[PDB]
RNA sequence: CUUAUGCUCUUAUUUACUAACAAAAUCAA
């Protein structure tokens, strides 16, 4: 038999290339397994051809070097894929090998925050009554919330058009739909299956997650209840941000501020140091175990929404074949998900701090300190650490050593970890953004002072709850030797550099921070200020989503979506463009590519058919009003 | 004309051949099984079976292609595995210690 | 012999094919056990 | 059980040929050479006009007879199965060769 | 139908009866023209004191995922 | 019932617009046949060839 | 607007499916007037289809159910494919 | 050798088809 045979064993490798793009196992029933071997050895074939093509074309997008526009869609298409294999897996051999948390951690982690939720005396979140005085405003702003998506929507399709319709019937029925609400929170334990989509960002593809709108509305209520009670009972202590007191570039201020206030940080009289750490906290929100979450959420608040938390997050999550159970992760999708993060870095927060310094840092629950204070010198002398804060899933902590603590602690380092090539200097990194002069110098002993100040944090958090690694951690340490104390909070990339170790004080652009201490009123330090090269790299990333999205569109839009991303740009970090290079480079090839657009409107790049009347004249004239 | 018939029964698809100048003749497998051949007689002397990896899939097991080098005595097969092998003919093997297998024609097998 | 191919996404030529042609077995294990029993414990302990 | 392989096959119906001539001429009995040429050398044989219509007239009974039966066949096929939905008759033609692989 | 996968290739038999153009093409023209010839604040806290055949188990997919998904 | 109507007559109908236009081809360039067959042949009824 | 099933779209549906396969939902929700591909696929994967559990409670599924929901509290979506059923049922 | 309507140039209004034309975004009330 030759033809016959071709036609069905061929629509069985399509079916089995589809079940593998789609994780399917692909059993065929009764298949004579030679067969079976042969269109597996295939599919692998062409399986390591497709995943090499999509890391090809991957380094090839963010080095930005001639991508059709096709293949940028393409390879979100491709990455999705393999990101949600990779999701599958992980949520399989998880299951297999069981929870990473041993109940050892798990007891020890439900201590430590039993114990602080004794020593605050806090008392836990109820379930919203019958009659809450405060319940049709956190319905008010929870609607609204969900609105201002669409006030700036002009076409819609059948989901939103039947979101639309709820928020405008809970407008008309706040009494039956808070009462659908509650209802909802008793009972409801089954959600409807959620989708991902993936954004391209041309350098990362972050996902997306699209709820059901009834879903969406009792969420939102359920998210603006808990945060208005979380910091009306003082939940969340002073460090930790985000914070609604002030936007981050007034917490990059108040943080270089904090570091300038304490006392005697400057002064290398003796042999002291000052360590600053930068760590992510890596895969904090994919490595939330629930059992865990349920038992610390009946700890905060009313076990009936502990549970509708613990419901909501597993939920089946399908891309459009790929379908599976979210039964490990948290869904930073959900509108109260929000919560659970903040109070999850609590629990890792406290195993740092521990309970005495914890305490010591927010203070006593009646009179609790600001985001910088101490009720005394000696409680902030009693120990090294002397800031800490978190914001998201970075974490600043810093570090006043004197001789004597900071040759223990790079001793029983170096007796845990030797070095007789003294590598310690290799693996080390620091800001390449700065020059080689004021950088961190790798000087021996503050190279070892700074790995063993993370090879100590390290141990802190197990590895079950959150990845804390040196590949991702950054140390400034502050000597004799260096003078420089340099970090990245926030696009902002910080060079603290004190007065005394200035030799020399020049004057400054408007780039310069002048740090002042508070009790002289003098400025003792500058806090030089750069762009992180990520956001740096966001922003060319930015610029080609407006290209290419648009294709044939009007040139004002075009025009206007180069205003808005460019104030977007300059408003939120303002100062640090005085001092960065390449982004003003960026920011040349940007505006010049977007005028190279209009340009491409017609058939003309010439110069002279373009003065700058064209572009930069403002709509009221005529022109794109191009900034 | 048809010099002589191997005893190449029991392979299925042969992807390789190689031929030494000492007349060990290859025949790289599909299902992993190589085997050697005296080429003027026409006699299976060695059967072996590779490995396929640390981590990899059965049908993956087989050799693609071969040859020999120009001394005759190393043999260089790729396979399936994403990988290169390197036989060797095994010395400190005299006549005794391993003849190979028997010289056991049968005429069920009409081949010949 | 061979099945003949019964797929879940293209049907070229638009046949109706019953619903059982188109359309795990292992436990979970003593660490879901193991967590579970003592974060209640805990919580005994705690209460206590 | 198995299929029957076309060695066997061909050598049954052979055999079922045989019978069936073997009839042919105890019927018959009831109712009752080679010149090779000089010029050429294409050869000739001497044949009678009869078993020559008989041999081709049958081939052709035979084919009518499977004809017929394969006919019959497929009136039986599309009468007799009526449980699955189905859109035309190649659908429950299929959906009979999926009953079959059961 | 109208979208078919082959049931053979393209044969070189009969495009080799069929007469020849002469058109003259870019890469045919005369190029190398030469053969070469060979010759007691650490108290206070909780807790303190290689190569796999599959490209989607590997290691740098790993590397990847986490860094281009972020 | 007028929904179920139209989904009877949906899923029995599998072609598209390639097969249904070639079958109106198939049909039409039939009668274009027969209608010059049968032209021929009342010609022949006149005699004329 | 978010209607309840009427029996007949509920054999329209699994006819649909019959002929569409299980991936595509548009092509369902075209022949389905005022039911959405996404309440389509909801309610194959949750009511219609047949490999679903419907039946009587054991005493050692109801053994089982006591132990898995003491052990994974609140994670319905994993005890049903546990207990190999559909999960508002389980719940 | 059977003999049966010749569309007017401009402007306005209304209706039908048609462009498979286009479109409120950041932001200020």
């Amino acid at each position: 038999i030759r033809q016959k045979k071709a036609r069905t064993i061929l629509q069985h490798l399509s079916e089995a290339w589809r079940c593998w793009k789609a994780n399917i196992p692909w059993d065929v029933p009764g298949m004579p397994a030679p067969i079976k071997k042969i269109i597996e050895r295939y599919i692998k074939s062409k399986a390591d051809a497709w995943v090499s093509a999509a890391h090809y074309n991957r380094e090839r997008i963010k080095r930005g070097a001639h991508v059709e526009k096709t293949m940028v869609k393409k390879n979100l298409g491709r990455l999705t894929r393999l990101w949600i294999k990779n999701e599958q897996e992980r949520q399989r051999q998880i299951q297999k090998n069981g929870p990473e948390i041993t109940p050892e951690e798990a007891t020890t982690i439900f201590s430590v925050m039993v114990e602080w939720l004794e020593s605050r005396s806090f008392s836990p979140i109820p379930f919203p009554p019958l009659t809450y005085k405060n319940d049709t405003k956190i319905l008010v702003l929870a609607l609204e919330d969900l609105k201002d998506v669409y006030a700036s929507k002009v076409r819609l399709n059948a989901s939103e058009r039947e979101e639309l319709a709820l928020i405008e019937e809970a407008y008309d029925n706040p009494h039956d739909t808070l009462n659908r609400i509650k209802k909802y929170l008793l009972t409801q334990r089954v959600f409807k299956p959620v989708d991902i989509t993936m954004m391209e960002n041309y350098q990362n593809i972050s996902p997306v997650y699209s709820v059901d709108p009834l879903e969406k509305i009792t969420d939102a209520y359920l998210d603006q209840y808990l945060w208005y009670e979380a910091d009306q009972r003082k939940l969340f202590p002073n460090w930790i941000k985000p914070s609604d007191s002030e936007i981050p570039p007034l917490l990059v201020y108040k943080w270089t501020q904090g570091i300038n206030n304490l006392s005697e940080i400057w002064d290398v009289s003796r042999g002291q140091s000052a360590v600053l750490l930068e760590t992510t906290l890596g895969e904090m929100a994919e490595k939330i175990d629930f059992t865990l979450l349920n038992r610390l959420l009946r700890l905060i608040v009313d076990p009936n929404i502990a549970d509708y938390i613990t419901a909501k997050n597993n939920v089946v999550i399908n891309f459009k074949d790929m379908s599976h159970v979210n039964k490990y992760g948290l869904i930073r999708g959900l509108k109260f998900a929000s919560f659970i993060f903040q109070y999850y870095g609590l629990v890792i927060d406290l195993l740092l701090l521990g309970q005495e310094r914890a305490t010591d840092l927010a203070g006593p629950a009646n009179n609790p300190n600001e985001f910088m204070q101490f009720k005394s010198k000696e409680v902030e002398k009693a120990h090294p650490i002397r800031l800490y804060t978190r914001y998201l899933d970075r974490i600043y902590m810093l570090f006043h050593f004197e001789e004597d603590e900071g040759e223990e602690l790079t001793d029983e380092y170096l007796a845990e970890n030797p070095d007789p090539n003294f590598e310690n200097s290799i693996g080390y990194n620091n800001r390449k953004c700065w020059p080689k002069d004021s950088r961190m110098r790798l000087i021996r002993q503050d190279v070892n002072l700074g790995r063993a100040v993370f090879w100590e944090i390290q141990s802190r958090v197990p590895t079950s709850l959150t990845s804390i690694k040196w590949e991702n951690a950054f140390v400034s340490v502050y000597s004799k030797n260096n003078p420089n104390l340099l970090f990245s909070m926030c696009g902002f990339e910080v060079r603290i550099l004190p007065r005394q170790r200035m030799e020399e004080v020049v004057s400054n652009d408007e780039g310069v921070w002048d740090l002042v201490d508070e009790r002289t009123k003098q400025r003792t330090a500058k806090a030089y200020l750069k762009v992180s090269e990520e956001e740096i790299k966001k922003f060319d990333s930015r610029i080609r989503g407006i290209l290419m999205a648009s294709g044939s569109t009007t040139f004002t839009k075009v025009a206007a979506k180069w205003n808005t991303s460019l104030i977007s740009l300059f408003t939120y970090f303002r100062e640090a463009i005085v001092a960065t290079e390449p982004l003003l480079d960026i920011l040349v090839k940007g505006e010049t590519r977007i005028q190279n657009r209009v340009k491409l409107g017609l058939n003309s790049k010439m110069p002279t058919r373009f003065p700058p009347a064209v572009f930069y004249t403002p709509k009221e004239l005529g022109g794109l009003g191009m900034i | 004309s048809l010099l002589t018939n191997f005893e190449s029964e029991k392979t299925g698809i042969i992807n390789t051949l190689s031929i030494n100048q000492d007349d060990v003749l290859f025949a790289g497998g599909d299902n992993g099984v190589l085997s050697f051949y005296d080429y003027k007689s026409g006699h299976k002397y060695q059967s072996l079976a590779t490995r396929e990896m640390v981590g990899s899939l059965e049908g993956e097991r087989s050799v693609l292609c071969s040859t020999f080098d120009k001394t005759g005595l190393r043999l260089i097969t790729g396979e399936a595995d994403k990988s290169i092998k390197i036989w060797k003919q095994d010395e400190t093997a005299t006549k005794e210690s391993e003849p190979g297998l028997a010289w056991n024609p049968n005429l069920s097998a009409k081949r010949f | 012999k061979i099945p003949a191919a019964v797929s879940n996404w293209k049907n070229p030529n638009g046949y109706t094919v019953a619903l059982e042609r188109r359309v795990e077995n292992n436990t979970i294990n003593d660490g879901f056990m193991k967590l579970s029993e003592a974060l209640e414990n805990a919580d005994k302990k705690a209460r206590q | 059980r198995g299929g029957i392989s076309y060695d066997q096959l061909a050598k049954l119906s052979y055999e079922k040929t045989l019978r069936n001539l073997a009839t042919q001429t105890q019927n018959s009995s009831k109712q009752d050479k080679v010149q090779k040429d000089t010029k050429t050398g294409k050869i000739t044989i001497a044949d009678d006009d009869k078993l020559v219509n008989k041999l081709a007239v049958s081939l052709q009974s035979e084919s009518k007879k499977r004809y017929e039966a394969r006919k019959r066949q497929m009136q039986n096929a599309k009468t007799l199965y009526g449980v699955e939905s189905f859109i035309n008759d190649k659908n429950k033609q299929f959906n009979e060769k999926l009953s079959r692989e059961s | 139908t109208s979208h078919r996968p082959q049931l053979e290739a393209r044969s070189g038999a009969k495009a080799a009866a069929y007469t020849p153009t002469g058109i003259e093409h870019a890469r045919l023209l005369p190029g190398h023209t030469t053969l070469k010839y060979r010759k007691s604040w650490r108290k206070g806290t909780a807790f303190g004191r290689g190569y796999i055949n599959d490209m989607t188990k590997s290691e740098y997919h790993q590397e990847f995922l986490h860094k281009h998904v972020r | 019932k007028e929904m179920l109507a139209e989904a009877r007559a949906r899923l029995l109908n599998t072609q598209g617009k390639k097969a249904t236009r070639k079958i109106r081809e198939r049909m039409l360039e039939e009668s274009k046949r027969i209608a010059e067959l049968q032209k021929r042949r009342e010609l022949k009824q006149a005699g004329i060839n | 607007k978010g209607g309840v099933w009427t029996n007949v779209e509920d054999q329209i549906l699994k006819a649909a499916v019959q002929k569409y396969g299980t991936h595509q939902w548009s092509k369902v929700a075209s022949l389905l007037q005022k039911k959405t591909a996404r309440q389509s696929e909801l309610r194959w994967n949750e009511y219609l289809n047949p490999k679903l559990n419907f039946t009587e409670f054991s005493k050692e599924e109801d053994a089982q159910l006591l132990d898995l929901a003491r052990e994974l509290p609140n994670q319905w979506r994993t005890i049903a494919d546990m207990m190999a059923r559909p999960a508002q049922v389980c719940v």
